[PDB]
């Protein structure tokens, strides 16, 4: 059985960086890419960043474009996704799924994580 | 399963007048027959048009909150004319019916439904032990019928606690508002027996169930109601008892 | 009495052996059987019935109603599939939880074709175009519509016909290939992209799903009949 | 090679023989474990008999294989694999026990105590298992009530079918050295047929 | 792969198909100086087909393999005797595998417990496997593995 | 084994032109089919003169040091034009192999060698347990390939653990310098499977060691040209995918 | 029941038996065989293959390539033989390494004929005449040319044809031969000597080797199924 394990979630604040990870077991992480998605309390599943294992060609959705930084690492099979400068926006429960690849949609992907609340606590 | 492409808009309106009724269907073709046999006679009274004609039950409405519905052979025609009489006056008897499920909109309305007819559809309840358990009553709601929800029927569960997905091993037809405005059914008898009692035994069940939500142009009318008319197939009964009238 | 010998394999028990043992009941009356509709000889038949597959299982989209509606939303014509999926049965999440995959986690191999059909469930006035992609076992799935354009693909018209079937063929080089997770014996990608884009009239809703079928073929055959059962 | 028209499928058959019905059930798997016991003292609960309703649904393995279904009609083959063994720490003895296995076909007297007339049933039969030889074997046809066994049964009269109940104790007397045995009974389904199929049962039981 | 004597013979050719006919010759004994007590023993012999769940605990759900064969040897009798056919995934067995993907080609796996409960004298058991391959083909000859394996 | 006489000299030069391939044989008979089979098609794409054409590898110096050289298939053709691409574009692929290694030298050069085909040639690493070992690359020297050793193939072991004098039970030539010049090698397509994947399994492998030492008279040659010319016979791959581009 | 009586020889188990015993996989679909070419039908057939004998086992030259090259050197015409070979398969370490000694270690005796073919591996222009011989079993071994002229001998030339093949008859006493060290049945001489002497023109190389290869004919037979295999 193939487990996501989704850590490096928390309240941070506006501007504040926060970066995530996920423990992939089961199987050879270079046979599968791995992304993110947010959905804002109430609202739908929607991507942020992704990237392929083997090729690493980066790909985000245009309105966290520039913020927001996914990293592969192929020795501990786990993804990074530096979330910097966060705004009040990015206050959505985040999720990681490995995928067939590659690039963020609809949901195109089939291993999901239990999920991680970030708030991007503004004063 | 049901890859169909009739035409899309509407070409022949052609009427099934059966004995008192009349229907005036969208067409005629397009109809499905359960695993590819007819109703036929035990190899008996056989009332034919008395009770073999068209009955229909009552018209629900279909909104983008339904979550589906269902309903029990014999058991909704148990309070139609002929066919509601020759139910209770025999211990016996066994029937087929010709489920003709109609939903029409307009060409700005979309959405698709799944008529659903399982054999020996038992409802959500997980005592394996001790099954049936609902009352006679509950199990049985009439004309109206029940419907499933988010006596506890789970639309993903199709109600008995398997995942809808597979529901498509049951016959059936899709009613895809883009293409068919209308479903025909026609489903023989199936029980472990030649003939059984009526009463208590429930042959087949029909569910119709939204496989895509309800999704109507700007304004326009907030909900569609569908139709379902179903008819007694080559049936017989054995043997009248004092006509017990009530 | 006659010279008989016994040989080894006497007195023990083989589960999968048949023997004609004492019948119990003598002269007992057996119930005739009936002409109930809808007798099974092979399971290879329930393989060849379309079932419904549950695209869509995501965090909150699994385990709901949700897992078949793929929907089409407003987005731009970005490359990236609107679905992808991977022709390796119980080795991906998805083809498994479909009778044809139900068929097969009782099995080692699994052998000739099979086909996905695509049902649009939309607007009649909904007008566009799609294209259905194929990429044989072992190729790099096809990440952009060039890419998948190459390939065995079918350019779906919404406007027109509704249903959409394409059957994927036996390219494959063992006989018989694995039903587990092997790059030996990997099945490939089925992938759909924005041929055109969706056209809508007027204010008719701009968001419409695609349910997906899977189902076996004549020449479809399994074997070393094995089990997954737990408590 | 390279082809998606939209033809019936392609070719034809290729050889499906060891999936089919009767290759399907053709495996004999367990249905439940009957403890017994020859105890020189007066132990009522494991007093020498063991009652159990010949079900398939107590077991998992071959319970979701006849899920698929909901109607079926099988010739019930039944074999026996008793065990012994001394429960004290004793050297004391015992001789080669044998044991009587009774089939009592639906719907009649179960037995109780293990010293009723119904443990003689006339009609009935019964079979006596030497210990140390072959395990014991009999074949129960369709004894069903209706034209076929409902799987799953909609509608009010879950009991299922009944297939009856088997009853096992210690033919020899009270012997001193208290032995205690396990039956363990299996089934083959032989010349099965099926009707009308439904999805299978996802989740637990 | 693990004995000599039918290891070195196989290995003259590359490629083989051979129906697999196994014999069970099991013995007991008592293994405590205890004149302690023994009833019969029954033994099951499991032929797990390859690729299958391969049993942990004798507990667990696989050892009741719904669709597994299995054979239940009551000692003092005749050796158990069954017959495998040619269970191979290719054409061939392969002895000397050229190539990617040593599992060779997995006749599968073996299991055996005491089917009788807990008896207070421990009796220990040696089940010997024999292999006999009957209706065997060849192709394809190479020079004898000359050294030690 | 290879107990021939051709001529001694030179007689007749025919040359093989097949598609754009020109070869210019020595002359034409006295050729080896291995086991006695013909590269025959399965009983798919056939190319046939597209991939059926002679494809030449880089030529090796023999040396009085020289311990042997060898190489794979498909492997080394596999940077080879049409049959180059064919092997990756496809997940399937079978072929023949014709085999034609030419040596020349003069009248007053000795030596001998032996052109050994080993179906299956698995190279020296006694880890019987874990075979396959040595890195795919190490394993796969493409079309400059891999030599023996006095990855380390032992010559006298084959370079696999096996005697060398019991090579002579693979299919085989003798180039002997004082007869022939050339060696012709129809190796048909041999594995457990009736088609299989080229990238990852080698079929055949090539291996051409010295059985006799090279002598030059006095001052000549310090060294002689061996070159090894493949061709794929009768070939057929399914079925073309995303002609993935590089 | 039928009358039946149980004979000695029951419960017993022989090794080397032949019962029809239970086939724990019913209706199991074998996968068809298909013409891999060469198909080996009986053990005498790769004995019948040409096989290169190691005939210089020296201290330093065994366990080595050399021990296959036998060497003409410059030295004397003394009829002391260039090469001598005992026809006798186990009782010699020489013929033992050969695929047909790998064929007669697993039986007890053998019959008919053998052939060894000598292939001169020297220069085009080098010419010379070599004599090989056989000396039936029982004789003393052919230790000059006179000696050795008088038996069975082939006169082979150099200088015109390269290769040459000495069948070795059927003179046995025993309609079947010991595989072992036995005189009453003890194998015979192969020997080859200087017909003539070694002439090289210009500067070229004054040493070349020569090859040996021995095999079975169709009259080659062997039995008694017996085994060496240590740990």
């Amino acid at each position: 059985q193939v487990q996501l394990q989704e850590s490096g979630g928390g309240s941070v604040q506006a501007g504040g960086s926060l970066t995530l990870s996920c423990a992939a077991s089961g199987y050879a992480v270079s046979r599968y890419s791995m992304g993110w998605f947010r959905q804002a309390p109430g609202k739908e599943n929607e991507g942020v960043a992704a990237i392929d294992s083997s090729g690493v060609g980066t790909t985000y959705a245009d309105s966290v474009k520039g913020r927001f930084t996914i990293s592969r690492d192929n020795a501990k099979d786990t993804v990074y996704l530096r979330m910097n400068s966060l705004k009040p926006e990015d206050t959505a429960i985040y999720y990681c799924a490995s995928g067939f690849g590659l690039s963020l949609s609809r949901y195109t992907y089939a291993y999901w994580g239990q999920g991680t609340q970030v708030t991007v606590s503004s004063h | 399963s049901p890859n169909i492409e009739a035409c899309g808009y509407s070409d022949r309106v052609l009427q099934l007048t059966l004995g008192n009724s009349t229907i005036t269907t969208q067409e005629a073709a397009n109809s499905v027959v359960a695993y590819g046999r007819w109703p036929e006679y035990l190899r008996p009274t056989e009332p034919d048009v008395a009770a073999c004609r068209f009955y229909t039950l009552d018209t629900v409405s279909w909104t983008k909150e339904s979550r589906g519905w269902w309903w029990k052979l014999p058991d909704a025609l148990r309070d139609m004319g002929l066919f509601g009489q020759n139910m209770y006056y025999h211990y016996l008897g066994r029937s087929g019916y010709t489920v003709h499920v109609q939903c029409n909109a307009s060409k700005f309305h979309q959405g698709a439904l799944g008529v659903f007819a399982v054999p020996e559809m038992c409802l959500a309840g997980d005592s394996n032990t001790t099954t049936m358990h609902t009352s006679y009553q509950n199990a049985n709601p009439g004309e109206k019928g029940g419907t499933f929800t988010g006596f506890c029927p789970v639309d993903y569960l199709l109600g008995n606690g398997t995942l809808l997905g597979n529901a498509f091993v049951f016959p059936h037809q899709i009613i895809n508002l883009r293409t068919n405005n209308c479903a025909t059914l026609v489903l023989p008898y199936v029980n472990s027996l030649s003939i059984d009692s009526m009463v208590k035994h429930n042959n087949w069940g029909i569910a119709i169930l939204p496989l895509a939500p309800l999704n109507f142009a700007s304004e326009s009318s907030p909900e569609i109601p569908i139709t379902l008319t179903i008819a007694p197939m080559c049936c017989e009964f054995n043997g009248l008892r004092n006509i017990t009238l009530p | 009495g006659l010279p008989v010998m016994n040989t080894p394999g006497s007195n023990q028990y083989l589960t999968a052996d048949n023997f004609q043992s004492p019948c119990a009941l003598p002269e007992f009356d057996v119930t005739p059987p009936i002409d109930i509709p809808g007798e099974v000889k092979n399971m290879m038949e329930l393989a060849e019935i379309d079932t419904m597959i549950p695209f869509d299982l995501s965090a909150t989209k699994k385990n709901t109603m949700e897992m078949y509606r793929v929907r089409l939303s407003d987005k731009p014509h970005t490359d990236d599939p609107i679905l992808c999926l991977s022709l390796s049965p119980a080795s991906d999440p998805r083809l498994s939880h479909t009778m044809l995959g139900e068929i097969l986690n009782y099995y080692t191999h699994w052998a000739g074709s099979l086909k996905f059909t695509f049902l649009f469930c939309g607007s009649m006035m909904a007008t566009g175009k799609l294209l259905v992609s194929y990429a044989p076992p072992g190729a790099d799935p096809p990440k952009k519509r060039k890419e998948a354009m190459l390939g065995t693909h079918v350019i779906w018209d919404i406007g027109l016909q509704s249903s959409c079937t394409m059957v994927v063929p036996w390219i494959s080089n063992t006989t018989y290939r694995q039903t587990i997770d092997d790059s030996f014996t990997e099945g490939g990608y089925i992938s759909v992209f924005y041929q055109t884009r969706i056209v809508v009239p007027l204010s008719t809703p701009r968001e419409m799903d695609i349910l997906g079928f899977v189902s076996a073929c004549n020449d479809f055959s399994v074997r070393l009949l094995r089990d997954t059962t737990h408590i | 090679p390279s082809d998606t028209v939209q033809t019936r499928h392609v070719v034809q058959h290729r050889s499906r023989s060891e999936s089919s019905i009767e290759s399907f059930f053709a495996r004999g798997a367990c249905v439940t474990i009957m403890t017994v016991d020859n105890p020189a003292s007066t132990t009522n609960k494991d007093k020498l008999f063991a009652v159990w309703k010949i079900t398939y649904k107590d077991t998992v393995q071959l319970r979701r294989k006849l899920e698929f279904f909901t109607y079926s009609r099988f010739d019930m083959e039944l074999t026996f694999v008793v065990t012994a063994n001394f429960t004290e720490t004793n050297n004391g003895h015992a001789l080669n026990q044998v044991y009587q296995i009774m089939y009592v076909p639906p719907g009649a007297p179960v037995p109780e105590k293990w010293d009723d007339y119904t443990w003689q049933t006339s009609s009935n039969p019964s079979i006596f298992y030497t210990y140390g030889t072959a395990p014991a074997r009999i074949s129960v046809p369709y004894v069903g009530i209706s034209n076929a066994y409902s799987h799953f049964y909609d509608g009010f009269s879950a009991s299922l079918n009944d297939f009856g109940i088997l009853a096992v104790r210690v033919v020899n007397d009270h012997n001193p050295t208290k032995v205690t045995s396990k039956i363990r009974v299996y089934l083959k389904p032989k010349h099965i047929r099926v009707w009308c199929p439904r999805p299978p049962r996802a989740v637990a039981y």
